[PDB]
């Protein structure tokens, strides 16, 4: 749908506020947010993939973060 | 015209022009050795005369809806009104069988079409770079009260304000200021606005100046500039259970807050009759080569002063007041000065209303004087002797502090204008060009790699990128991947 | 409350059984000594709906007011912030002394706007002392093609009934003539998960929508009976200040919006009660005193005819009109499937299990359904010069059969969950077992992967391939394999 | 927004279509073809990055896919 | 305006002084061959004062209402909870059909109370422009022991000038009759710190509080000129829910928490104007115009007597104040200080410099006012016949004295901060390096330490010792050593 | 107000005495005193505790001082 196609930061200068500035920080967090507090059983297995996936502690906190990310988006 | 209340003003230290870069709501004061102070600030910008490039329909209505059915192993249905443009028309299957008329039983084709109207139209038309109109206000501080300092008709009287238009066909004129002289300007207007990255959509009553690309894959039925037809209805309709005589269409609501929704970004602006916006910027070159010092032979003024507005801080390290004056000398020069202490009355700071005087001869004169006293304590000292009247004045911050506030803004001037920063508050030379031009290829080697992106995922891809540089090796791709994530971050937090 | 032209119809063979009746689906049962029984679900019905929560989605503006202070006068009052219907908010603007402050930066704005609410969408609920099922029940006696779904005739030959299944009505005994009582007994609670689920009108259109999707939508919402509008700012725009004036508007119709939203959502009529084809209901079919006639009524000896020649109904069966032009009286019909015209001896299984015509008068037509086996067999009707041979060819195998039945059992399993073992059941311990085992494994499933779309599910599955592909414990490796092949079948079989 | 919150498949059993369900397919992934298309030079900045900080070609393909599917969504 | 009979005093020695003018002090100069000068603040005082805020202490509860819903039906909305004077709470309670319930267990409540403030505390912002500091001026002329201290008297001698000091006026110039003109030049936007106190008033009562405190307070409050309150249910307490009638009671008055809250700040009288006693103020006293008196007069013929005995200060001084019986019109007192009757050479410094009678009819009581050295000494006026002797004896020594002044300078620190190094300056460079020194260290010292109390403070500094002593590097040690010793001090010090 | 949020110190220069000055040494140890004196198996079990986690005996000392202070705070 449409709604998914926001326009986004505008190109101008623009020290001014854009059309709906006051959800910048709505947007693109509320879908997520949302779907992490109703599905918390997600959050353990995601977690628990990437302990498994990353050989290193840093690969493994990427790769948490990751799966923490996309599907909360895809679903 | 003027700058003075506005929260964002830029300070230029003038040597015959300086090219300044005026921001949508933002404005520019240039100080010069032995110059009039001068303030420059794009007012608004203008479009005339605009053609539509693409309407999207948002509101839609269907109007009768037939189905052409087929018995199963019969083929595919189709519905004759295929051959009419308005009618949207789709195949599905049903169950057939005994019961419903057919001597077979299964899967039997059926064609439905529906005729589609449009309701309500979103229209976006493109702006020619020929029809752009900036105009521009240019005010000399000269000797003006708090009353008339912003009154545009006063300051036009004395021959100290002019606003003007700046287009195309006609990017550089002159604005004669009095006993000050003449003022020019030369302005690139056809490198200001893009006009070739834009749309204006009109929604209902809103116009919105938004993106090519954005407006082109909106996922709505669109149509051409004059057509009545319309092309990818299916998007606004929805087809029912599929009925072996009767299928059902329905048309979707209103899109229009949806619309409204997926313009979050979009820079509002004003379509009366023609677009009108404040939020641009436009690269000129202020010439002061015929700006002249008046009332330079007035000699000082004799009375006493007193403070008829105290002195108010105006948010960008400088001092606004209005004296009152009691003498009926005539034009005469104010002696007022920024001290560190009583004793040892040495000038310092910088008067910012360069040489203030008194206009009129009648007395009660009031003038408005604008200085930026040095950090720390100092003293407002106008008049001499017995008739001397001091004010003492702190000012908060620090030499260092200052210097990080102009770093950052200035990162930040980077960051909206691109290469036009450089552009800003120049006077030429070796460092400024080559650095534009490295400016201009990492920016397009950063747009193209790393455009199109939000703040949060700018910001966690600089997280990964400092991660990963830290961590990285040769130390070479090491210092690429901390540049680029300390840029990615400053981006993402510059919009909070 | 009978299926012949349904593409959805299942066919099940110690004296009861546990069928689910699924919404548009149809269930045929050939018991051992026992005439054959359809029976489906037609229809949910709630009569008693009570609102729960109105989301507005088109909102207007009607007086907007703005209030101003000096950069040191504190926070801005606007009077009607102590008014209901007004919506307000507090900024920040430029101030200093060509407004008329007497110093400069940021004073304080309040600017308020009449809120108004144009058009809401309501939501309602269900309780399950409320919902109605529908269930039709026929047995194959004597029809004809035109009196087969015709529930009036049916009713009045003592071959059909359709009742009403409630909490307060769990089981009936309907009367079928000769052929003795069939009853049910019925599991409404478990049907409808009305504890899971509201039902939403926009404007005309009708929803069954999830209760957690419903509680989470964004929008302007109220209680019902009740005008006061909670979270209205989210339909309003407040606009650039402007210290004297700032400007407020509302945003467009969401009704777009919503129905955008509203994808996945099942959709429903609600005139006066909310009419529903969608659903499951576990019912027990008993047919202790459901019997065969008891008599055979002597050969019909005339000429038969094709008033419908056989047509394939797709379900591995032929249904076929006779139309019998003798006068003599009620008669047992000759027909039957034979391999070849040498050996007259019956090969396939009778839908209608002893056709017969069912009247004395001339010309009647009787409609009979027959399971033909795979390959070339013969439709036998009559004897002697009266028989008439019709070649008839099935294709397929036994093989490709039960795997087409495999592959529909998993999909019932993936659509039913639990009740997919009370499918057919007749009370075996292996049902029972694999029943409790889906119970534990299916809700850990729905802890883990509840809220997943089908891609999310698709590509999830395909990183549990290939971690348990690689894995290393071989039994963590098993039960990764599982699950990732149970995700990519969810995310294949919706499409 | 409300429609980036969309309802899920309903769990009735229905043996028939939803609401939606011509745009069941393309609901998820519009954005994603059409930011990717629309910012074809992200795609090798995911491949660069998740062949630089993954170890061995198995989890390079997860942290590719990983990241071209996460920034498509946020925008 | 004197510095005679004042707990706190301080003396000082190219032609100007800095000094600090602290609240409740005074500041005595002499210099070389200038009259001794007595320099004080005497009130502080704000003028204008613009509401921030009101906060509730006293709230009314008028009108409780209860709705409540069963328990299924959902939450239940209060028609008063639309109108803004209302407080509004959602409560649970068990419902079932003795409640007129269809059904069972946790039902929806919506208590709504009408809140009503009765008594309010009001925050205040005191402009910089309209803080004007009372300054006192006096010259050590001739003075009885009345009139030294009546201002109607030294201002008719031209030997004393009340001044007022603000933004606008921060340089005096007063004349001082035969002496000459005494100026100063003073800072009045850095004495009281306006940017970081409000003015709180209660009921009478009115104090000089923190900003972060104000705004910190946990009560109901408003903008200033609204009535809107919020934060309401801070001062309303819930009884128990009971589906037909919940109880709402107002909390008592927390007047006297308040009073308990305000502990630590400072009271001041606002009647009209904001005035204060404490506080400080940085000024620079110039003395070049001060000149010392051009006398034609001779030294007194006659016998003196002590009309007052010599009395000894808090501050190293001794006054005294003498009987003249002549009637020669103005003439100087032959008075000094001898170490013994045998040399009568002057040891000690007088105070009143200069010492005569003013007045020409006979009886005039003159007050001498004069610093002696340590040990014994004589007060010798005359000679011959006429003298008179008194023996003074100064207990302490020059270690002493040195030691107490270097804890008073400690406290100096302590008190002021950075303006400390501004006492007693004549310029210089090492209480200008000094001084940037402790801008800094100063306020990472107030960072790390600033919002302490005197308890934590010492515990903090303790501890601070204990681990410096028991360091290894030496440098950290010595820090965590003098930030502990720092610590120490200032718990010790508030008491 | 809340009689917890009291406004303590004063930054202003001042030789009088402040309000309420004359509970200084009482209004931050009133509510600790009444508590040890009321609660003496505190007292033994911090000091307890304190000894077993040091290592050393002026981590002990430090643990026991912090224990005996942290309990009466937060009643
Ligand atoms: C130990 C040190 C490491 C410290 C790292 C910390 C991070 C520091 C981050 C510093 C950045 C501060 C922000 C500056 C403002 C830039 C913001 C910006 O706009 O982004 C630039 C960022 O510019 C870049 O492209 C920077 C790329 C960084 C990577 C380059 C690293 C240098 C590698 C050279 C190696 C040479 C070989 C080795 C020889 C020694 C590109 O966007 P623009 O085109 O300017 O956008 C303007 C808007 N508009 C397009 C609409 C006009
Ligand atoms: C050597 C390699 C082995 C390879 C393993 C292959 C794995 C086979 C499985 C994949 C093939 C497809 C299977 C699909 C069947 C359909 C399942 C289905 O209908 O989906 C269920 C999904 O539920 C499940 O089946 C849960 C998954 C369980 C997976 C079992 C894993 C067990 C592994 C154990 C290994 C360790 C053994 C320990 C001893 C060594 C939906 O129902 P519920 O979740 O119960 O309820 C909701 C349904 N509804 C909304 C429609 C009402
Ligand atoms: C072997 C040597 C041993 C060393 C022993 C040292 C022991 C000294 C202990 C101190 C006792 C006396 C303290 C008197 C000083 C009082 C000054 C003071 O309190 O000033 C500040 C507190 O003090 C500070 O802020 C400074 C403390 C810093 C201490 C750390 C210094 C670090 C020293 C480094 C040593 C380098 C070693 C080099 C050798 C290798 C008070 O508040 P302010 O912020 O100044 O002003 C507030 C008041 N007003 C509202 C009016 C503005
Ligand atoms: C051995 C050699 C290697 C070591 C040398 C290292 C130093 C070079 C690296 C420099 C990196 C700096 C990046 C930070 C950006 C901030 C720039 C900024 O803030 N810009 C300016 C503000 O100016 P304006 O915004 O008013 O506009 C002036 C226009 N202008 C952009 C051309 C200046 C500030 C004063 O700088
Ligand atoms: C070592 C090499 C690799 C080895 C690979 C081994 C292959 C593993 C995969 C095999 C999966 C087979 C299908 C299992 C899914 C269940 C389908 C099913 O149960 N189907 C049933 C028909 O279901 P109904 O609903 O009609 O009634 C039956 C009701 N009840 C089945 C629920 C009890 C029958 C058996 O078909
Ligand atoms: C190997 C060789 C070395 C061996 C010997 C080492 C021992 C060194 C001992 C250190 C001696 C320090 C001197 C003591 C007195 C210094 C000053 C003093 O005490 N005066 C006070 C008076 O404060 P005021 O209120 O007058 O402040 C008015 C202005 N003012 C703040 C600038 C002072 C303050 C505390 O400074
Ligand atoms: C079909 O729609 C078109 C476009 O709105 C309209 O002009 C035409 O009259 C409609 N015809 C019918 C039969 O509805
Ligand atoms: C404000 O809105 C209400 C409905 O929300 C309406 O009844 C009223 O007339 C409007 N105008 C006012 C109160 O002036
Ligand atoms: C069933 O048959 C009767 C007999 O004529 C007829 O009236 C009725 O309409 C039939 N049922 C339907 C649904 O048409
Ligand atoms: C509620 O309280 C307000 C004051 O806050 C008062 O004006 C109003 O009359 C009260 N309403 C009642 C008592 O019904
Ligand atoms: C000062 O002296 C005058 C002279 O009589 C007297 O009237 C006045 O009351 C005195 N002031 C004070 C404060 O004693």
């Amino acid at each position: 749908s449409i709604a998914v196609q926001t326009h986004g930061e505008s190109m101008l200068a623009n020290k001014k506020d854009a059309w709906l500035d006051s959800t910048k920080a709505s947007r693109y967090l509320m879908k997520t947010e949302n779907w992490i507090i109703r599905n918390p059983g997600y959050a353990f297995v995601a977690v628990l993939l990437g302990w498994m996936l990353g050989s290193n502690n840093g690969q493994r906190v990427v790769f948490v973060v990751l799966l923490l990310l996309v599907a909360p988006a895809y679903s | 015209f003027n700058c003075l209340g506005m929260s964002n003003r830029d300070f230029l230290e003038g040597a015959t022009w300086v090219d300044v870069v005026l921001e949508g709501d933002s404005c520019i004061t240039i100080m010069a050795k032995d110059k009039p102070t001068i303030d420059i600030k794009m007012m608004e910008t203008e479009a005339t005369n605009l053609a539509e490039v693409r309407s999207y329909c948002y509101l839609a209505t269907v109007s009768d809806v037939s189905t052409v059915s087929n018995c199963p192993t019969t083929g595919e249905a189709h519905n004759p009104k295929r051959a009419e443009d308005t009618y949207v028309c789709k195949s599905g299957v049903t169950d057939r069988g005994w019961g419903n008329g057919c001597g077979l039983f299964g899967k039997g084709s059926i064609d439905t079409c529906a005729n589609f109207t449009c309701s309500l139209k979103a229209v976006g038309r493109m702006i020619q770079p020929e029809n752009v109109k900036y105009e521009v206000g240019i005010f000399i501080h000269g000797s003006t009260s708090s009353d008339t300092h912003g009154n545009y008709s006063s300051q036009l009287g004395a021959s100290q304000a002019g606003r003007f238009t700046i287009t195309p066909n006609s990017p550089a004129i002159t604005v004669k200021m009095g006993d000050y002289g003449e003022i020019s300007v030369e302005c690139e207007p056809r490198n200001g606005l893009n006009t070739e990255a834009y749309y204006i959509m009109s929604v209902g009553t809103k116009h919105f100046l938004v993106h090519r690309e954005w407006f082109n894959d909106l996922a709505l039925p669109w149509t051409s500039p004059a057509s009545s037809n319309w092309r990818n209805r299916e998007i606004l309709l929805e087809f029912e259970e599929p009925h072996a005589t009767k299928q059902s269409v329905v048309a979707l609501g209103s899109q229009e807050g949806a619309l409204h929704q997926a313009l979050a970004g979009a820079v509002p602006v004003s379509f009366s009759s023609s677009v009108k916006l404040t939020s641009g910027h436009l690269k000129c070159r202020v010439k002061m080569e015929k700006l002249t010092l008046k009332g330079t032979t007035y000699g000082m003024c004799t009375e006493k002063f007193s403070f008829a507005k105290n002195p108010a801080d105006t948010g960008h390290s400088t001092v606004v007041l209005e004296l009152q004056y009691t003498g009926s000398d005539g034009p005469c020069k104010i002696p007022i000065s920024i001290v560190a202490s009583l004793s040892d009355l040495t000038p310092i700071g910088r008067m910012v209303t360069a040489n203030p005087y008194v206009a009129s001869s009648e007395a009660n004169a009031k003038v408005l004087v604008e200085m930026e006293p040095p950090f720390g304590d100092s003293y407002i000292v106008v008049g001499r002797g017995d008739k001397q009247i001091n004010h003492h004045w702190h000012k908060a911050g620090s030499s260092i502090g200052k210097a990080f506030i102009t770093t950052i803004k200035g990162a930040q001037r980077l960051a909206a204008l691109g290469d036009p920063a450089w552009d800003f508050g120049s006077v030429g030379g070796i460092f400024n060009s080559v650095g534009k031009a490295v400016h201009q290829v990492f920016g397009g080697a950063f747009r193209t790699l790393f455009g199109g992106m939000s703040w949060i995922t700018q910001g966690l891809m600089g997280a990964l990128l400092l991660w990963m540089g830290v961590n990285a090796r040769d130390r070479s791709i090491a210092l690429v991947m901390l540049a680029t994530g300390g840029v990615l971050l400053f981006l993402a937090t510059s919009v909070h």
